């Protein structure tokens, strides 16, 4: 039974028919005494078979050779009662009825199938009003309704050739009669007539509509039922429970319903009752069956006995308890268990521990077989009696089934896909699944009552699976970086950082040591202490040479606890790791390195064994924590003397009238923050290098040993905040408000709090709470929107054969290095080849895997920009190839073929973001460069003036910092015209000013040096009286818009610039003479009368917050425009104004010669910061503001959008200090702009103005391109993930995450085959998923297929 | 043409209460029946 | 400036507008909405602050 | 990690930017006005020594907050 794709379409009645086991005819269910079902209600037996299995009704038949003989006496076919399961039976409905999804399903497909409007059709549905139904030619339109009055006189206007019904007769009498092919002749006639854009708009797309529904094999009338199917008997029980009562489902309730109305209209038929009574009959099953489908769209649901609406068939379909959601998803799971997890550090990493218990009752069925293998049971039942005696050998055999097989441990929300790791067992006494320490971090879980749920992997394959995916020592790099997550946490470290630092004077001081060896034997026998310096002669093996290790023999200057450390060290690494103060980054880094030397072996043993030293040397400290450990600093009572004295000032200046209450407010919080800050660097400092100790001599001071110091610095728990609150004063509780409270708490937990300090502190304590119960619940929404949208994306090519690839660079946002490259080509594989700064050379082949050694060679060579091959340019239909997706996973080589990336990574993007504060949230005039390096300007368009400063003229001129290097050091944004000093590309002194310009002001400085005067510059018209009068500053400065007159408004405010006689010379290059024109508030200050200096200010015009929560992610993926759209050139060319402020001025840009006539409306509310004589480039800063990405992708293109939004989140993530590699933004990102739009269709057959998809479109011109033939213009879009994965090729995908109702109708009319080959689908339909394993399955079915 | 007001608030604002649609709706039906079938089509 | 919003002027304008605005469609009357607006806050049967 | 340490981290987050929001309220920046920036007043030099750089005098700033208070 492995079928093809499924299909959906409409249920004509024949075929529902077909369906049948005859007609269920009465609203019976069972018999009340004998609990046999009655013939026929909506149970039966001769319609939906026999209840027991193989066994007739009243009795005749009761032996498996008489299957399927029908009993002669009540014709029950004897057969299995499981098909019980499967028999549909129908109604006879007397009078038609309209099915309810195909009426009220939003854009009624009845309307706009019948060129009609709703109202009417509820007209005619409910009686309200008559309708014509094939009006002949007289008088009336087909669709032409009428009213009570108005049907009585027509049938006096024409008794004859005339037709007027009402009713679901009606409807259905218009779909029939309907003709289909007319209407596509009809609309494709008016298509070419009637030239009206909205109109043949709205005019082909109903024929867009027609033809979809002719296309398929459809017929219009199906769409009002004569017959309506019943469910089963056994989907909808009428269960016994124990005490006579039943429970049994609501579709019993509501066939019932409907059962009973059908045949009392047929009943009133049979009399012929006067009208009103069959009219409200024929409502009243209306009512019924409309209740029947949806229970829903009809204004008030029919609640049962209970006051709670009973469900119905189009609710048991959808929701959170849909069979979709809840049913074909979310499954119980035989072969599973759970319990209390725990410590268990006795244990290699890979293998959790698990209980006696646990294990005898998963392998229940291992062991029978076994057993019966073993001839200790020569029947199942009796090893069944055996392993429930828990007799001897039973333990024995279960610990030969478990030599080998692999349990999964899941914990209760598995966010990302090392959430489920699976690991060997390891049978225990008693009943809590002993997990290992380091693979808490993963699965995020302390030990506060934690529960770890096991399964077991039953088949061979799934064996293979949970060894060679999912064991716990194959996935120890984290899917969203490289960095190991096997990250020592809290009692090993705290080991660690006790065993490696090094006390002034212990014990064997200086002493050599002939290796570690006797490093160990001198610190057990106790003859010096764990950490004294001390020479020893380690030995460390450098793998510098082509795979060797070249030893050398030294004497490093060490302690005696760098040394026993170094006994655990493998052998690539060198002695220069273990040397330090092994605190937790340098901890982790040391396991980073490892895995990036000697790979993932000696990575896994070296994790387990600094896990067992770091255990055994943290329990040899007693590292205990005492009440004495915490000092306060002694300088802290006058440190809250002295700002308690401050707000003493502020309380006095405040009732002398001198600040009001917001400013002493204000002040106050800042100086009880000012002595908060110096009494915890008072503690700090009291705390760090407290220990004072002597050497042979008079004192010394180092850092210390109090305990809390230690696990503060180590970074096993805690920082300095948490220092503060335990020894210094705790700062001051802020009110859930947001606002902070003044009242500081000038006490600590060492003191007491005072009833007061302790209940303000109760505000911010419970909001913490009430947030983080908030969190916990609503955690994995942005994870489920992402692989809603990015899931069915698998890496199905091995080489997608392309060149075009995004360019990287170290991210500089105007000062120190924020992300350099080794951090960003790390992975992702060369677009071009790369050339040492000379050429030279051939750097690296196009197609090299950029592991670190190639990381080296480009860090080795000052490479500042590596044109890298990236997801969102792979040129694959239906996938992304091999290498562009580069080689990031848990492993470290290129990326296999197949394995789901979409999936995981929306899950690099959503497990971090649990880490990410949920509530949005807002952090908040000269150039100064840092060191020595060159200059370095991009679109610097500066002019030499006669003053000798620099100055540029290009709106858009970056100001970079190179190095001899050749590599960019630091870069800053000039503004306009900033006054600049240095050279463009010349040497500079470090920590040196190099730009100055205006802060708020913008300079409107000249472009050659020519004499001036004035045009159009008529005071009350365009200037007015402006003047720094006490200065003589004629200022005669341009009047705007609501002071210039009517005529003014066609005036033009103007700076003309004479050369030495009265003409004006050609601007350099083009031919508009020198002058400049200017806008409203183009503030002029000098006159005519004066040659000008390049960098004159002729005028004077006047003129950031990062959201950091989770929430700026999920708009960053939603593509939401902004508030405030940063208005963005369109055409590359010079600029101008247009029809002058009609509410929103008119901007107008013209090319050199091309389609110039581009006018833009803006809000003239806002500036625009464009020059009024300027060629604004395509893809411009015309105003400020955050830019629409959507603008990002239609002006610049895909690569701009990209790196924009990859940047944007980045930001987002570490602003708070999270890491996440780029390859999962921009496959998220290459599954937002998926859509197309199309310019000119040409030599293809799509419509001009439709969105159609860029794979389909893009393969279509591809192969026609590949012809002689020309290929089709397409607009790329982009859409946001929620409408973004919103269009979906398969419908059983789409019935599930988007409302079901909408999807199953939808696709219903069009007939949409539907196949499989997505992952919803056939995680659904329950065959192979074609991410894995799988997609090897799929391809053999594919080759299948086609042949 | 007011409750077309209502629906292009309903549009920017992003949402609505039982205040506003209650405010704009057209007067003189107040069934309470047209008035759930209307605020099933607003949602 | 809410006088200004404020279409009715005396205590006839205000009474009916209230009775209409209470129940939709029904005729405005002077004892009506006089009635109304005595019973809406002002009477022992269906307004009673505990 | 626990329910507890999770709601510590964001009673955290929310203190912090409340203290900076109101550091960031509070000038102690800038160049002496010498007179009030809307109704041209003087601001006396003690009220000045106080808040270098008080683009108002008391008079407009209390009016000014009295204003915001109601939020617009
Ligand atoms: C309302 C209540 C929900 C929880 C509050 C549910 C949960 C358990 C239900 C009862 C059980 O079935 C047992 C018993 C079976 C009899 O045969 C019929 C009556 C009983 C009393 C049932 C009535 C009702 O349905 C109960 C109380
Ligand atoms: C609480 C949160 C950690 C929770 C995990 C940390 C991580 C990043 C921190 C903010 C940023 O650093 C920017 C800024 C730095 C200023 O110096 C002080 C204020 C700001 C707003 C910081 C407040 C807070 O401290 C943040 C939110
Ligand atoms: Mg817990
Ligand atoms: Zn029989
Ligand atoms: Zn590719
Ligand atoms: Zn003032």
């Amino acid at each position: 039974e492995e079928f093809d794709a499924i299909k959906i379409a409409l249920a004509s009645p024949d075929m529902i028919r077909s369906w049948s086991f005859g007609e269920v005819k009465k609203p019976e269910t069972i018999n009340y005494r004998t609990f046999k079902p009655e013939r026929d209600g909506l149970f039966c037996a001769r319609i939906f078979g026999p209840v027991k299995d193989y066994e007739c009704l009243c009795g005749k038949y009761k032996r498996l050779k008489h299957r399927g003989v029908i009993c002669e006496k009540c014709g029950v076919e004897v057969t299995q009662t499981k098909v019980r399961r499967e028999r549909m039976g129908h109604i006879e409905l007397a009078s038609p009825t309209a099915h309810i999804w195909f009426l009220k399903s939003l854009p009624s497909r009845i309307g706009l199938l019948l060129d009609m409007p709703l109202r009417d059709i509820e007209r005619v549905l409910y009686f309200e009003s008559y309708v014509v139904i094939e009006g002949g030619m007289t008088n009336l339109e087909r669709q032409q309704i009428l009213t009570e009055e108005q049907y009585l006189d027509a049938l006096e206007e024409f008794g004859d050739e005339f037709d007027a019904k009402m009713g679901a007769e009606a409807i259905q009498a218009l779909l029939k009669s309907m003709d289909l092919e007319q209407e596509c002749e009809q609309l494709r006639e008016e298509l070419n007539e009637t030239n009206s854009e909205t109109k043949r708009k709205k005019l082909t797309k109903r024929i867009k509509l027609l033809e979809a529904f002719v296309q398929s094999g459809n017929k219009p009338e199906w769409m009002i039922l004569t017959v309506l199917p019943v469910l089963p008997p056994d989907l909808r029980p009428l269960v016994p429970l124990d005490g006579g009562r039943f429970a049994t489902s609501d579709l019993n309730d509501l066939y019932r319903r409907v059962i009973n109305r059908n045949n009392r209209l047929k009943r009133l038929l049979d009399l012929a009752a006067p009208d009103i009574i069959v009219r409200n009959e024929k409502r009243m099953l209306q009512e019924a069956v409309d209740a029947l489908l949806d229970n829903g769209r009809r204004g008030r649901a029919i609640t049962g006995s209970n006051k709670r609406p009973l469900k119905s068939l189009a609710d048991m379909i959808k929701g959170k308890q849909g069979r979709f959601r809840q049913n074909l998803l979310g499954k119980r799971v035989d072969y599973s268990g759970r319990s209390v997890i725990t410590v268990g550090p006795y244990l290699r990493l890979h293998q959790c521990g698990l209980p006696k218990k646990m294990a005898l009752e998963l392998f229940k069925p291992f062991i029978y077989g076994k057993l019966e293998l073993r001839g200790l049971a020569t029947t199942i039942k009796a090893a069944k009696k055996m392993v429930e005696r828990e007799e001897a050998v039973v333990w024995d055999i279960l610990d030969e089934v478990i030599r080998e097989h692999p349990v999964l441990l899941n914990r209760a929300p598995t966010l990302h896909r090392l959430g489920i790791q699976a690991f060997e067992p390891v049978l225990i006494e008693g009943k809590a699944i002993q997990l290992h320490p380091l693979v808490c971090a993963a699965y995020n879980a302390d030990f506060d009552g934690d529960q770890m749920a096991v399964h077991v992997p039953l088949t061979l394959e799934a064996q293979l699976e949970a060894r060679a995916l999912m064991m716990s020592t194959n996935n120890i790099l984290s899917p969203a970086n490289g960095e190991p997550i096997i990250v020592p946490s809290q009692d090993v470290v705290l080991g660690l950082y006790y065993m490696t630092r090094d006390c002034v004077n212990a014990k064997g001081e200086g002493m050599v040591l002939t290796g570690p060896k006797e490093a160990e034997r001198l610190y057990r026998s106790g003859l010096a202490s764990l950490h004294a310096r001390v020479k020893v002669r380690i030995t460390e093996y450098e793998k510098d040479a082509n795979g060797e290790l070249v030893a050398k023999t030294s004497l490093k200057d060490t302690t005696v606890g760098r040394a026993i450390l170094w006994m655990i060290v493998p052998k690539g690494l060198p002695y220069s790791i273990v040397n330090q103060a092994l605190g937790k980054k340098a901890i982790s880094k040391m396991l980073n390195t490892c895995y990036r030397i000697l790979g993932l072996k000696p990575t896994v043993i070296f994790a387990d064994q600094i896990m067992y030293t770091g255990f055994a040397y943290a329990a040899r400290s007693g590292a205990s924590v005492g009440i004495d450990d915490m000092v306060i600093p002694e300088k802290k009572h006058e440190i809250i003397s002295e700002a308690e004295a401050e707000v003493a000032e502020i309380q006095e200046q405040f009732q002398s009238g001198l600040v009001t209450a917001g400013e002493r407010y204000n002040k106050v919080i800042d100086i009880w923050a000012a002595a908060n800050d110096r009494v915890s660097k008072a503690m700090m400092d009291n705390l760090q290098t407290e220990t004072v100790i002597n050497r042979d001599g008079q004192e010394e001071k180092q850092v210390s040993f109090n305990s809390i110091y230690m696990m503060a610095d180590s970074g096993a728990r805690g920082s300095a905040a948490q220092i503060r609150q335990l020894a210094g004063m705790r700062g001051l509780m802020a009110k859930p408000d947001g606002s902070i409270i003044e009242t500081p708490i000038t006490a600590n937990f060492r003191e007491g709090l005072n009833v007061l300090q302790y209940f303000i502190s109760t505000h911010g304590a419970r909001k913490g709470l009430a947030d983080t119960a908030l969190k916990t619940a609503n955690s994995g929404y942005l994870t489920r929107r992402l692989v809603d949208v990015a899931q069915d994306l698998v890496v199905t090519e091995d080489d997608c054969g392309t060149h075009e690839g995004i360019m990287m660079t170290p991210v500089i946002e105007g000062g120190d290095v924020k992300e350099p490259l080794r951090d960003r080509v790390l992975g992702r594989v060369t677009a071009e080849d790369v050339l040492k700064p000379g050429t030279a050379d051939i750097l690296v082949p196009r197609n090299t895997l950029l592991h670190e050694q190639w990381c080296d060679l480009l860090e080795e060579n000052s490479v500042d920009a590596v044109k890298v091959r990236s997801v969102v340019s792979c040129d694959t239909d239906f996938g992304v190839c091999a290498h562009c997706y580069g080689r990031d996973l848990a492993r470290g080589h290129i990326i296999n073929k197949g394995e789901a990336i979409g999936v995981i990574a929306a899950q690099s993007i959503g497990e971090p973001g649990t880490q990410l504060t949920m509530r949005t949230f807002h952090i908040g005039s000269s150039i100064q460069v840092k060191n020595k390096g060159s200059i370095k300007l991009s679109n610097v368009k500066s002019v030499v003036n006669s003053s000798g400063k620099l100055v540029i003229t290009s709106r858009n001129t970056e100001l970079k910092l190179i190095d001899e290097f050749g590599r960019t050091k630091e870069s800053y944004k000039v503004p306009y015209g900033a006054v600049l000093a240095k050279g463009d590309g010349e040497q500079v002194a470090g920590g040196e000013t190099v730009a100055n310009w205006d802060p708020h002001t913008m300079p409107v400085i000249t472009e050659v040096s020519g004499f001036v005067r004035f045009t159009d510059m008529i005071d009350g018209q365009t200037i007015t009286r402006q003047t720094d009068e006490l200065t003589g500053l004629s200022s005669l400065v341009v009047l705007d818009s609501a002071e210039r007159t009517a005529g003014g408004k066609d005036l033009r405010p103007a700076l003309k610039i004479v050369d030495a006689q009265g003409n004006d010379v050609l601007i350099p290059g083009t031919d508009m003479p020198a002058q400049y024109f200017l806008p409203g508030k183009a503030i002029v200050q000098l006159e005519d009368g004066v040659q000008i200096s390049s960098g004159d200010t002729l005028a004077r015009i006047p003129q950031k917050d990062i959201t950091g929560g989770l929430p700026r992610v999920a708009d960053l993926f939603e593509a939401r425009r902004p508030k405030e759209p940063a208005i963005l050139a369109e055409i590359s060319g010079i600029v101008s104004f247009g029809k002058e402020t009609k509410g929103k001025r008119r901007l107008v840009i013209t090319p050199v010669d091309g389609s110039d006539p581009y006018e833009e409306m803006i809000p003239k509310w806002r500036q625009l910061n464009v020059f009024e004589g300027e060629r604004v480039e395509r893809g411009d800063v015309i105003s400020d503001g955050p830019e629409a990405p959507h603008d990002i992708l239609r002006l610049r293109g895909v690569h701009a959008v990209t790196r924009y939004i990859v940047n944007e989140v980045q930001d987002v993530y570490r602003l708070q200090g999270v890491k996440i590699n780029d390859k999962h933004i921009e496959v998220i990102v290459r599954q937002m702009l998926r859509k197309a739009t199309i310019v000119n269709a040409g030599s293809s057959d799509f419509l001009e103005g439709e969105q159609v998809e860029y794979s389909r479109v893009k393969i279509a011109n591809r192969e026609l391109e590949a012809n002689g033939k020309v290929g089709a213009t397409y607009s790329r879009d982009l859409l946001g993930i929620t409408k973004a994965s919103l269009a979906t090729e398969s419908f059983i995908s789409a019935a599930s995450f988007q409302e079901t109702t909408r999807v199953l109708t939808e696709a219903a009319v069009a007939g949409k085959r539907d196949e499989l080959r997505g992952l919803k689908e056939n995680v659904i339909v329950g065959r192979l998923i074609p991410a894995g394993t799988g997609y090897a399955y799929h391809q053999d079915r594919m080759r299948r297929r086609a042949a | 043409s007011q409750l077309k007001l209502l629906v292009t608030r309903g549009k920017e604002q992003g949402y609505l209460t039982y205040a506003e649609v209650n405010d704009h709706l057209p007067e003189d039906i107040v069934d309470s029946d047209q008035i759930e079938d209307i605020i099933q089509m607003i949602n | 400036e809410t006088l200004r919003v404020d279409p009715t002027n005396d205590r006839l304008s205000a009474l009916v507008e209230i009775y209409r605005m209470m129940r939709p469609g029904e005729p405005p009357t002077r004892e009506a909405a006089e009635s109304l607006f005595e019973n809406l806050f002002f009477s022992e049967d269906r307004y009673d602050l505990s | 990690s626990d329910e507890a340490d999770e709601a510590y981290s964001v009673t955290e987050q929310l203190t912090m930017t409340g203290i900076n929001r109101i550091r960031q309220k509070i000038n102690a920046h800038g160049i002496p006005v010498y007179l009030c920036e809307a109704c041209g007043n003087p601001i006396p030099e003690a009220r000045r020594k106080i808040f270098p750089g008080v683009t108002l005098c008391v008079e407009c700033q209390a009016y000014q907050e009295r204003q915001r208070k109601h939020y617009a």
